[PDB]
């Protein structure tokens, strides 16, 4: 299938408490490689994966100082921005930003982003083109008129399109037996009587990969998407994730549910019924 | 400025089995800002030497964090997590239920 | 891999 490389940066000031704190974080699909976290101790770019520590000292420490010069765009940019938005300098502000490429089956290029944040929303984002971009608001109109002078465009692609690519199909080759697999969902129902009219059905999803996931509840055949709560996909902490998704029904028609489960994994969906 | 409230879940990495080794997880996902505070519970006492995922983020901007602490459980021995965040009105504990 | 340089200030 497709595969993608993904890096996330987020800069939080803290005015008079120091210099902001910056981490960044790797990932390769659904799965985290490297980290960087001003807060911590070693000040290096740090290995996620079992897998990426067959790189040499010299990858670390081009990381590590590429990352910090990342830290210190974002460092100043937090003040202009700031500036931008009229706001006090007392004020706790956030730069959130992400970038990757995508690749197919076949190892080639489909697609890159870089999209930036400020207080958690957009501020401005390269265009799918790689080419353009598009400001959220005025004072992003500010940068992006900077960015336009400044050509830097043609460095996000070259990226995107050249060593983004080149080192994402190094990496599903080097841990190819951890990245190049999908885990099927291993699943079961719980019961929960909520009185003695009512009880809660709850479909449970564990020890699948990817993350991407779909659990729906029928009665009857009849999808009842909308009765249905679901709770934000999570991570077990071994590389798999989990998943629930819980129906209210009425006592005494619980044979009537049922539950059908979506994954890359699982050759064919699957379906629960209760007892 | 933007604010989101976490969403917490507490759960363990495997089905709970007394006496087998297994991972006590505190799952923190859609909050904004990203100061945080949290805390996994043995007994009502703040469990020492936790460890967290790095913090990341999704689609909407939103971030999400992972504390975790390997434990072996008891049918005695009861756990939560604590979290606070500007969000929330004052910490929140959630207990860890099993059979969920 | 990051990129050799971070990207033109904002």
């Amino acid at each position: 299938g497709s595969h993608s490389m993904r890096y996330f940066y987020t800069s939080v000031s803290r005015p008079g408490r120091g210099e902001p704190r910056f981490i960044a974080v790797g990932y390769v699909d659904d799965t985290q490689f490297v980290r960087f976290d001003s807060d911590a101790a070693s000040q290096r770019m740090e290995p996620r994966a079992p897998w990426i520590e067959q790189e040499g000292p010299e990858y670390w420490d081009q990381e590590t100082r590429n990352v910090k010069a990342q830290s210190q765009t974002d460092r100043v940019d937090l003040g202009t921005l700031r500036g931008y938005y009229n706001q006090s300098e007392d004020g706790s502000h956030t730069i959130q930003i992400m970038y990757g490429c995508d690749v197919g089956p076949d190892g080639r290029f489909l697609r890159g982003y870089r999209q930036d944040a400020y207080d958690g929303k957009d501020y401005i984002a390269l265009n799918e083109d790689l080419r353009s971009w598009t400001a959220a608001d005025m004072a992003a109109q500010i940068t992006k008129r900077k960015w336009e002078a400044a050509h830097a465009a043609e460095q996000q692609r070259a990226y995107l399109e050249g060593r983004c690519v080149e080192w994402l199909r190094r990496y599903l080759e080097n841990g190819k037996e951890t990245l190049q697999r999908t885990d099927p969902p291993k699943t079961h129902m719980t019961h929960h009587p909520i009185s003695d009219h009512e009880a809660t059905l709850r479909c449970w999803a564990l020890g699948f990969y990817p993350a991407e996931i779909t659990l729906t509840w029928q009665r009857d055949g009849e999808d009842q998407t909308q009765d249905t709560e679901l709770v934000e996909t999570r991570p077990a902490g071994d590389g798999t994730f989990q998943k629930w998704a819980a129906v209210v029904v009425p006592s005494g028609e619980e044979q009537r549910y049922t539950c059908h489960v979506q994954h890359e994994g699982l050759p064919k969906p699957l379906t629960l019924r209760w007892e | 400025m933007i604010q989101r409230t976490p969403k917490i879940q507490v759960y363990s990495r495997h089905p709970a089995e007394n006496g087998k080794s297994n991972f006590l997880n505190c799952y923190v996902s859609g909050f904004h800002p990203s100061d945080i505070e949290v805390d996994l519970l043995k007994n009502g006492e703040r469990i020492e030497k936790v460890e967290h995922s790095d913090l990341s983020f999704s689609k909407d901007w939103s971030f999400y964090l992972l504390y975790y602490t390997e434990f072996t459980p008891t049918e005695k021995d009861e756990y939560a997590c604590r979290v606070n965040h500007v969000t929330l009105s004052q910490p929140k504990i959630v207990k860890w239920d099993r059979d969920m | 891999q990051v990129p050799l340089r971070p990207m033109t200030y904002k």
